Protein backbone atom coordinates (compact mmCIF):
# COMPACT_ATOMS: atom_id res chain seq x y z
CA UNK A 1 0.00 0.00 0.00
CA UNK A 2 1.70 3.20 -1.05
CA UNK A 3 0.30 6.44 1.19
CA UNK A 4 0.46 10.07 0.72
CA UNK A 5 0.78 11.58 4.45
CA UNK A 6 0.07 15.52 4.05
CA UNK A 7 0.54 18.69 5.52
CA UNK A 8 -2.06 19.50 8.40
CA UNK A 9 -4.87 22.18 7.56
CA UNK A 10 -4.10 25.68 8.67
CA UNK A 11 -4.34 29.23 7.95
CA UNK A 12 -1.95 31.36 5.46
CA UNK A 13 -2.30 35.28 6.20
CA UNK A 14 -2.25 37.34 2.93
CA UNK A 15 1.18 38.27 0.83
CA UNK A 16 2.71 35.32 2.81
CA UNK A 17 3.97 32.41 1.39
CA UNK A 18 1.90 28.54 1.25
CA UNK A 19 4.08 26.01 2.39
CA UNK A 20 2.98 21.70 2.33
CA UNK A 21 4.32 18.80 2.82
CA UNK A 22 3.84 15.45 0.72
CA UNK A 23 5.50 12.23 3.09
CA UNK A 24 5.43 9.02 0.47
CA UNK A 25 5.64 5.60 2.19
CA UNK A 26 5.31 2.50 0.06
CA UNK A 27 7.40 4.53 -2.88
CA UNK A 28 10.17 5.90 -3.74
CA UNK A 29 10.43 10.08 -4.42
CA UNK A 30 12.93 9.46 -7.01
CA UNK A 31 10.47 6.36 -8.83
CA UNK A 32 11.86 5.60 -12.80
CA UNK A 33 7.43 5.42 -12.97
CA UNK A 34 6.53 8.11 -11.71
CA UNK A 35 6.11 11.76 -10.86
CA UNK A 36 4.72 13.87 -7.59
CA UNK A 37 2.36 16.17 -8.42
CA UNK A 38 0.26 19.06 -6.57
CA UNK A 39 -3.43 19.53 -7.23
CA UNK A 40 -5.85 21.76 -5.80
CA UNK A 41 -9.46 22.08 -5.30
CA UNK A 42 -11.84 24.95 -4.91
CA UNK A 43 -16.13 24.62 -5.31
CA UNK A 44 -15.82 27.24 -7.66
CA UNK A 45 -12.59 26.52 -9.61
CA UNK A 46 -12.75 22.88 -9.79
CA UNK A 47 -9.94 20.67 -9.85
CA UNK A 48 -7.11 22.61 -10.63
CA UNK A 49 -3.57 20.99 -11.37
CA UNK A 50 -0.76 23.29 -10.49
CA UNK A 51 2.87 21.44 -11.20
CA UNK A 52 4.84 17.86 -11.24
CA UNK A 53 8.28 16.91 -9.56
CA UNK A 54 10.18 14.21 -11.44
CA UNK A 55 13.32 12.01 -11.57
CA UNK A 56 15.06 10.37 -14.77
CA UNK A 57 18.55 10.65 -14.18
CA UNK A 58 18.08 14.12 -13.83
CA UNK A 59 15.25 15.85 -11.37
CA UNK A 60 12.42 17.61 -13.28
CA UNK A 61 9.38 20.14 -12.14
CA UNK A 62 6.34 21.00 -14.83
CA UNK A 63 4.25 23.74 -13.71
CA UNK A 64 1.14 25.50 -14.33
CA UNK A 65 1.18 28.70 -16.13
CA UNK A 66 -1.62 30.16 -13.52
CA UNK A 67 1.02 29.57 -10.91
CA UNK A 68 4.60 29.32 -13.13
CA UNK A 69 5.61 32.53 -11.37
CA UNK A 70 4.38 31.97 -7.80
CA UNK A 71 5.29 28.15 -7.30
CA UNK A 72 8.57 25.73 -6.33
CA UNK A 73 7.66 22.36 -6.16
CA UNK A 74 11.06 20.86 -3.99
CA UNK A 75 12.00 17.09 -3.57
CA UNK A 76 13.35 15.39 -0.53
CA UNK A 77 15.59 12.43 -1.10
CA UNK A 78 16.37 12.78 2.48
CA UNK A 79 13.11 13.11 4.07
CA UNK A 80 11.41 10.80 1.14
CA UNK A 81 8.62 13.79 0.62
CA UNK A 82 8.02 16.56 -1.78
CA UNK A 83 6.84 20.21 -0.69
CA UNK A 84 4.92 23.14 -2.30
CA UNK A 85 5.40 26.54 -2.25
CA UNK A 86 2.98 29.15 -3.34
CA UNK A 87 3.92 33.16 -2.89
CA UNK A 88 2.09 36.34 -2.30
CA UNK A 89 -1.12 34.29 -1.47
CA UNK A 90 -5.03 36.07 -1.79
CA UNK A 91 -8.30 34.67 -0.82
CA UNK A 92 -8.09 33.23 -4.66
CA UNK A 93 -5.46 30.52 -2.80
CA UNK A 94 -7.77 29.49 -0.50
CA UNK A 95 -8.87 25.76 -1.56
CA UNK A 96 -7.91 22.17 -0.44
CA UNK A 97 -4.57 21.10 -1.65
CA UNK A 98 -4.03 17.64 -2.77
CA UNK A 99 -0.39 15.82 -3.57
CA UNK A 100 -0.84 13.12 -6.11
CA UNK A 101 1.15 10.79 -7.92
CA UNK A 102 1.23 10.32 -11.45
CA UNK A 103 2.19 6.75 -12.30
CA UNK A 104 2.90 5.20 -15.67
CA UNK A 105 3.72 1.43 -16.62
CA UNK A 106 6.87 0.39 -17.42
CA UNK A 107 6.12 -3.28 -18.07
CA UNK A 108 5.09 -5.18 -20.85
CA UNK A 109 2.34 -2.65 -22.81
CA UNK A 110 3.39 1.30 -21.61
CA UNK A 111 0.25 2.59 -19.27
CA UNK A 112 -0.43 5.97 -18.28
CA UNK A 113 -2.83 5.58 -15.51
CA UNK A 114 -3.14 9.24 -13.90
CA UNK A 115 -3.12 10.01 -10.85
CA UNK A 116 -3.35 6.31 -9.17
CA UNK A 117 -2.72 7.62 -5.04
CA UNK A 118 -3.88 10.82 -3.81
CA UNK A 119 -3.44 12.34 -0.16
CA UNK A 120 -5.95 12.86 1.87
CA UNK A 121 -5.87 16.75 1.14
CA UNK A 122 -5.40 19.52 3.55
CA UNK A 123 -7.35 22.42 3.39
CA UNK A 124 -5.71 25.83 3.24
CA UNK A 125 -8.18 28.85 3.53
CA UNK A 126 -6.02 32.03 3.17
CA UNK A 127 -7.37 34.84 5.04
CA UNK A 128 -6.20 38.47 6.98
CA UNK A 129 -8.59 37.37 10.57
CA UNK A 130 -6.67 35.14 12.51
CA UNK A 131 -6.85 31.83 14.05
CA UNK A 132 -9.30 30.89 17.16
CA UNK A 133 -10.13 27.53 18.66
CA UNK A 134 -13.83 26.35 19.63
CA UNK A 135 -15.83 26.54 23.03
CA UNK A 136 -17.25 23.56 23.09
CA UNK A 137 -20.26 23.21 24.78
CA UNK A 138 -22.35 20.28 25.76
CA UNK A 139 -25.73 19.40 24.45
CA UNK A 140 -27.17 17.49 27.15
CA UNK A 141 -29.55 14.24 26.63
CA UNK A 142 -32.93 15.07 28.74
CA UNK A 143 -35.97 12.66 28.51
CA UNK A 144 -37.16 15.77 25.98
CA UNK A 145 -34.64 14.63 23.65
CA UNK A 146 -36.13 10.81 23.70
CA UNK A 147 -38.20 9.79 21.28
CA UNK A 148 -38.77 5.78 21.74
CA UNK A 149 -35.92 5.01 24.26
CA UNK A 150 -33.52 6.68 21.81
CA UNK A 151 -31.49 9.92 23.17
CA UNK A 152 -29.81 12.42 21.34
CA UNK A 153 -26.57 14.30 22.68
CA UNK A 154 -24.25 16.25 21.51
CA UNK A 155 -21.54 18.90 21.52
CA UNK A 156 -21.89 22.11 20.01
CA UNK A 157 -18.39 23.62 18.51
CA UNK A 158 -19.27 27.02 18.79
CA UNK A 159 -17.05 30.21 17.39
CA UNK A 160 -13.92 28.53 15.73
CA UNK A 161 -11.59 29.64 12.69
CA UNK A 162 -10.28 28.85 10.01
CA UNK A 163 -11.36 25.24 9.12
CA UNK A 164 -11.90 22.47 9.05
CA UNK A 165 -12.98 21.11 12.69
CA UNK A 166 -13.15 17.15 12.85
CA UNK A 167 -15.31 15.61 15.98
CA UNK A 168 -14.74 11.76 17.11
CA UNK A 169 -16.71 10.30 19.89
CA UNK A 170 -15.40 8.34 22.63
CA UNK A 171 -12.33 8.55 20.86
CA UNK A 172 -13.11 6.98 17.89
CA UNK A 173 -14.74 4.12 19.62
CA UNK A 174 -17.99 5.32 19.58
CA UNK A 175 -18.89 5.68 15.27
CA UNK A 176 -22.38 4.36 15.03
CA UNK A 177 -25.13 6.90 14.79
CA UNK A 178 -22.93 9.90 15.09
CA UNK A 179 -23.93 12.72 12.99
CA UNK A 180 -22.07 15.55 12.65
CA UNK A 181 -23.39 18.94 10.98
CA UNK A 182 -21.43 20.36 9.06
CA UNK A 183 -20.81 24.43 9.85
CA UNK A 184 -22.49 27.72 9.60
CA UNK A 185 -20.08 30.80 9.09
CA UNK A 186 -21.75 33.07 11.33
CA UNK A 187 -22.25 37.15 10.33
CA UNK A 188 -19.15 37.69 12.83
CA UNK A 189 -17.27 35.49 10.46
CA UNK A 190 -16.48 32.75 12.60
CA UNK A 191 -17.90 29.01 12.31
CA UNK A 192 -19.86 27.12 14.37
CA UNK A 193 -20.73 23.22 14.37
CA UNK A 194 -22.90 20.87 15.96
CA UNK A 195 -22.06 16.51 16.16
CA UNK A 196 -24.78 14.58 17.86
CA UNK A 197 -24.88 10.54 18.58
CA UNK A 198 -28.16 8.76 19.05
CA UNK A 199 -27.77 6.41 22.09
CA UNK A 200 -29.95 3.99 24.19
CA UNK A 201 -31.60 5.90 26.98
CA UNK A 202 -31.02 2.82 29.13
CA UNK A 203 -26.82 3.49 28.60
CA UNK A 204 -27.11 7.09 30.10
CA UNK A 205 -26.22 5.93 33.69
CA UNK A 206 -23.57 3.25 32.39
CA UNK A 207 -21.71 4.49 29.46
CA UNK A 208 -19.83 8.02 29.77
CA UNK A 209 -19.94 10.01 26.12
CA UNK A 210 -17.11 12.00 25.18
CA UNK A 211 -17.11 14.32 21.87
CA UNK A 212 -13.01 14.79 21.30
CA UNK A 213 -12.96 17.89 18.91
CA UNK A 214 -9.66 18.99 16.94
CA UNK A 215 -8.70 22.18 15.64
CA UNK A 216 -5.54 21.82 14.35
CA UNK A 217 -5.21 25.11 12.85
CA UNK A 218 -4.94 26.12 16.59
CA UNK A 219 -2.73 23.30 17.53
CA UNK A 220 -6.25 22.84 19.79
CA UNK A 221 -8.24 19.73 21.06
CA UNK A 222 -11.20 19.72 23.03
CA UNK A 223 -12.29 16.29 24.58
CA UNK A 224 -15.74 17.30 26.36
CA UNK A 225 -17.61 15.06 28.98
CA UNK A 226 -21.53 15.07 27.70
CA UNK A 227 -23.84 14.26 30.78
CA UNK A 228 -27.89 14.45 31.32
CA UNK A 229 -29.63 16.12 33.66
CA UNK B 1 -10.95 24.90 -20.86
CA UNK B 2 -13.12 21.34 -20.89
CA UNK B 3 -16.71 21.22 -20.36
CA UNK B 4 -18.77 18.93 -18.48
CA UNK B 5 -22.51 19.37 -17.64
CA UNK B 6 -22.84 20.28 -14.22
CA UNK B 7 -24.98 17.94 -12.73
CA UNK B 8 -27.05 14.96 -14.03
CA UNK B 9 -30.05 12.43 -11.97
CA UNK B 10 -30.83 8.98 -12.68
CA UNK B 11 -33.07 6.45 -11.15
CA UNK B 12 -31.74 3.02 -9.51
CA UNK B 13 -31.21 0.79 -12.56
CA UNK B 14 -30.73 3.26 -15.10
CA UNK B 15 -27.28 4.03 -17.30
CA UNK B 16 -25.88 7.27 -17.30
CA UNK B 17 -23.31 9.15 -19.62
CA UNK B 18 -20.96 12.15 -19.05
CA UNK B 19 -20.05 14.09 -21.70
CA UNK B 20 -16.40 15.43 -21.79
CA UNK B 21 -15.83 17.95 -24.70
CA UNK B 22 -12.42 20.16 -25.23
CA UNK B 23 -10.10 21.10 -28.21
CA UNK B 24 -7.46 19.53 -30.46
CA UNK B 25 -5.40 20.46 -27.93
CA UNK B 26 -6.75 19.01 -24.84
CA UNK B 27 -9.25 16.12 -25.09
CA UNK B 28 -8.69 14.99 -28.47
CA UNK B 29 -4.58 15.43 -28.72
CA UNK B 30 -4.20 11.87 -27.26
CA UNK B 31 -6.01 9.01 -25.84
CA UNK B 32 -4.42 9.77 -21.99
CA UNK B 33 -8.08 10.40 -20.57
CA UNK B 34 -8.97 9.55 -17.12
CA UNK B 35 -11.82 9.48 -14.88
CA UNK B 36 -12.18 10.49 -11.52
CA UNK B 37 -14.93 9.65 -8.94
CA UNK B 38 -15.12 11.99 -5.60
CA UNK B 39 -17.56 11.66 -2.79
CA UNK B 40 -17.70 14.53 -0.73
CA UNK B 41 -14.97 15.51 1.62
CA UNK B 42 -12.95 12.65 0.18
CA UNK B 43 -10.45 12.22 -1.74
CA UNK B 44 -10.56 11.46 -6.22
CA UNK B 45 -10.38 7.82 -7.14
CA UNK B 46 -9.00 7.05 -10.64
CA UNK B 47 -12.06 4.89 -12.01
CA UNK B 48 -11.03 4.57 -15.82
CA UNK B 49 -7.37 5.08 -17.47
CA UNK B 50 -7.08 5.82 -21.07
CA UNK B 51 -10.38 6.30 -22.17
CA UNK B 52 -11.37 2.92 -21.42
CA UNK B 53 -9.12 1.02 -19.01
CA UNK B 54 -10.52 -0.11 -15.67
CA UNK B 55 -8.04 0.20 -12.76
CA UNK B 56 -7.96 -3.46 -10.90
CA UNK B 57 -11.05 -2.94 -8.23
CA UNK B 58 -13.66 -0.91 -10.69
CA UNK B 59 -16.85 -2.55 -11.52
CA UNK B 60 -18.29 -3.17 -15.10
CA UNK B 61 -20.71 -0.67 -14.31
CA UNK B 62 -17.63 1.57 -15.32
CA UNK B 63 -17.24 2.49 -18.91
CA UNK B 64 -15.46 4.64 -21.41
CA UNK B 65 -15.04 5.76 -24.85
CA UNK B 66 -13.85 8.40 -26.95
CA UNK B 67 -15.01 9.95 -30.38
CA UNK B 68 -13.48 12.83 -31.90
CA UNK B 69 -13.18 15.85 -28.88
CA UNK B 70 -15.57 14.31 -26.50
CA UNK B 71 -14.45 11.43 -24.09
CA UNK B 72 -17.05 10.15 -22.43
CA UNK B 73 -18.20 7.72 -19.43
CA UNK B 74 -20.70 5.84 -18.72
CA UNK B 75 -23.26 4.18 -15.60
CA UNK B 76 -24.49 1.46 -15.93
CA UNK B 77 -26.91 -0.28 -12.96
CA UNK B 78 -27.03 3.01 -11.13
CA UNK B 79 -26.69 2.02 -7.24
CA UNK B 80 -26.98 4.71 -4.98
CA UNK B 81 -23.25 4.84 -4.27
CA UNK B 82 -22.65 6.03 -7.53
CA UNK B 83 -23.64 9.81 -6.20
CA UNK B 84 -20.44 11.57 -6.22
CA UNK B 85 -18.41 14.28 -8.03
CA UNK B 86 -16.71 13.33 -11.69
CA UNK B 87 -13.83 14.17 -13.29
CA UNK B 88 -12.40 13.88 -16.93
CA UNK B 89 -8.49 14.78 -17.35
CA UNK B 90 -6.39 15.03 -20.07
CA UNK B 91 -2.40 14.60 -20.39
CA UNK B 92 -0.66 16.92 -22.92
CA UNK B 93 2.35 17.58 -20.85
CA UNK B 94 0.34 19.67 -18.50
CA UNK B 95 -2.62 18.50 -17.00
CA UNK B 96 -6.31 19.96 -17.85
CA UNK B 97 -9.57 18.90 -15.71
CA UNK B 98 -13.23 18.83 -16.84
CA UNK B 99 -15.36 21.61 -14.53
CA UNK B 100 -17.25 18.11 -12.86
CA UNK B 101 -20.33 16.79 -13.07
CA UNK B 102 -22.47 15.69 -9.80
CA UNK B 103 -24.03 12.35 -10.24
CA UNK B 104 -27.41 12.49 -8.10
CA UNK B 105 -29.68 8.62 -7.60
CA UNK B 106 -33.02 9.73 -7.41
CA UNK B 107 -34.49 8.21 -4.24
CA UNK B 108 -38.21 8.36 -2.61
CA UNK B 109 -38.69 11.20 -0.74
CA UNK B 110 -38.18 11.79 3.24
CA UNK B 111 -39.79 13.66 6.06
CA UNK B 112 -36.88 14.98 8.06
CA UNK B 113 -35.93 14.08 11.94
CA UNK B 114 -35.72 17.32 13.70
CA UNK B 115 -33.92 17.65 17.54
CA UNK B 116 -34.12 20.97 18.89
CA UNK B 117 -31.47 21.76 21.94
CA UNK B 118 -32.19 24.52 24.51
CA UNK B 119 -29.11 26.16 25.64
CA UNK B 120 -26.73 24.49 27.62
CA UNK B 121 -26.24 26.42 31.42
CA UNK B 122 -22.51 26.27 30.52
CA UNK B 123 -23.12 29.04 27.97
CA UNK B 124 -25.46 30.70 30.06
CA UNK B 125 -22.81 31.38 32.13
CA UNK B 126 -20.65 32.55 29.43
CA UNK B 127 -23.44 35.59 28.57
CA UNK B 128 -24.37 33.67 25.47
CA UNK B 129 -27.86 31.61 24.48
CA UNK B 130 -27.73 29.50 21.59
CA UNK B 131 -30.90 27.43 20.38
CA UNK B 132 -29.74 24.94 18.60
CA UNK B 133 -32.19 22.72 15.85
CA UNK B 134 -30.74 19.67 14.01
CA UNK B 135 -32.25 18.56 10.66
CA UNK B 136 -31.61 15.22 9.21
CA UNK B 137 -32.80 12.44 7.19
CA UNK B 138 -34.96 14.41 4.29
CA UNK B 139 -35.07 14.19 0.65
CA UNK B 140 -35.28 16.54 -1.90
CA UNK B 141 -32.45 18.64 -0.24
CA UNK B 142 -34.39 21.51 0.36
CA UNK B 143 -36.57 22.60 3.56
CA UNK B 144 -37.81 25.79 4.98
CA UNK B 145 -37.14 26.36 8.62
CA UNK B 146 -38.95 29.25 10.87
CA UNK B 147 -38.49 29.86 14.23
CA UNK B 148 -40.79 31.21 17.12
CA UNK B 149 -40.60 32.64 20.61
CA UNK B 150 -44.31 32.80 23.25
CA UNK B 151 -46.04 31.43 19.13
CA UNK B 152 -44.50 34.61 17.56
CA UNK B 153 -42.62 34.19 14.49
CA UNK B 154 -38.89 35.19 15.09
CA UNK B 155 -36.48 36.47 12.30
CA UNK B 156 -33.86 37.99 14.52
CA UNK B 157 -30.92 35.82 15.41
CA UNK B 158 -31.34 33.09 13.08
CA UNK B 159 -28.63 31.33 10.91
CA UNK B 160 -29.39 28.74 8.76
CA UNK B 161 -27.12 25.75 6.89
CA UNK B 162 -27.55 24.74 3.23
CA UNK B 163 -28.70 21.18 2.86
CA UNK B 164 -25.76 19.08 2.43
CA UNK B 165 -25.32 15.08 1.11
CA UNK B 166 -25.57 12.39 4.13
CA UNK B 167 -23.87 9.43 3.16
CA UNK B 168 -27.15 8.05 2.59
CA UNK B 169 -27.76 10.41 -0.22
CA UNK B 170 -30.21 11.48 1.98
CA UNK B 171 -29.95 15.57 3.48
CA UNK B 172 -28.72 17.01 6.18
CA UNK B 173 -29.08 20.84 7.78
CA UNK B 174 -28.89 22.70 11.14
CA UNK B 175 -30.17 26.43 12.20
CA UNK B 176 -29.00 28.29 15.33
CA UNK B 177 -31.17 30.90 16.91
CA UNK B 178 -28.64 33.34 19.04
CA UNK B 179 -30.16 34.86 22.03
CA UNK B 180 -28.66 37.25 24.75
CA UNK B 181 -29.36 34.89 28.37
CA UNK B 182 -32.01 37.35 29.10
CA UNK B 183 -34.38 36.93 26.15
CA UNK B 184 -34.06 33.38 27.01
CA UNK B 185 -35.27 34.34 30.05
CA UNK B 186 -37.87 36.63 28.71
CA UNK B 187 -40.56 33.75 27.13
CA UNK B 188 -41.45 30.64 27.93
CA UNK B 189 -41.60 29.36 24.53
CA UNK B 190 -39.32 28.59 21.80
CA UNK B 191 -39.71 26.57 18.46
CA UNK B 192 -38.18 25.50 16.35
CA UNK B 193 -40.54 24.58 12.57
CA UNK B 194 -39.13 22.40 9.71
CA UNK B 195 -41.19 22.28 6.74
CA UNK B 196 -40.78 20.25 3.70
CA UNK B 197 -42.98 19.47 0.92
CA UNK B 198 -46.16 18.89 2.58
CA UNK B 199 -45.29 18.13 6.15
CA UNK B 200 -44.33 20.58 9.34
CA UNK B 201 -42.35 19.38 12.16
CA UNK B 202 -42.46 21.72 15.67
CA UNK B 203 -40.60 21.19 18.25
CA UNK B 204 -40.69 23.62 21.56
CA UNK B 205 -38.52 23.79 24.50
CA UNK B 206 -39.04 26.32 27.66
CA UNK B 207 -36.30 27.55 30.15
CA UNK B 208 -37.85 25.47 32.49
CA UNK B 209 -34.57 23.47 33.24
Amino acid sequence: EVQLQQSGPGLVKPSQTLSLTCAISGDSVSSNSAAWNWIRQSPSRGLEWLGRTYYRSKWYNDYAVSVKSRITINPDTSKNQFSLQLNSVTPEDTAVYYCAREEQQLVHDYYYYGMDVWGQGTMVTVSSASTKGPSVFPLAPSSKSTSGGTAALGCLVKDYFPEPVTVSWNSGALTSGVHTFPAVLQSSGLYSLSSVVTVPSSSLGTQTYICNVNHKPSNTKVDKRVEPK
Amino acid sequence: VVTQPASVSGSPGQSITISCTGTSSDIGAYNYISWYQQHPGKAPKLIIYEVSNRPSGISYRFSGSKSGNTASLTISGLQAEDEANYYCSSYAGSISFGGGTKVTVLQPKANPTVTLFPPSSEELQANKATLVCLISDFYPGAVTVAWKADGSPVKAGVETTKPSKQSNNKYAASSYLSLTPEQWKSHRSYSCQVTHEGSTVEKTVAPTE
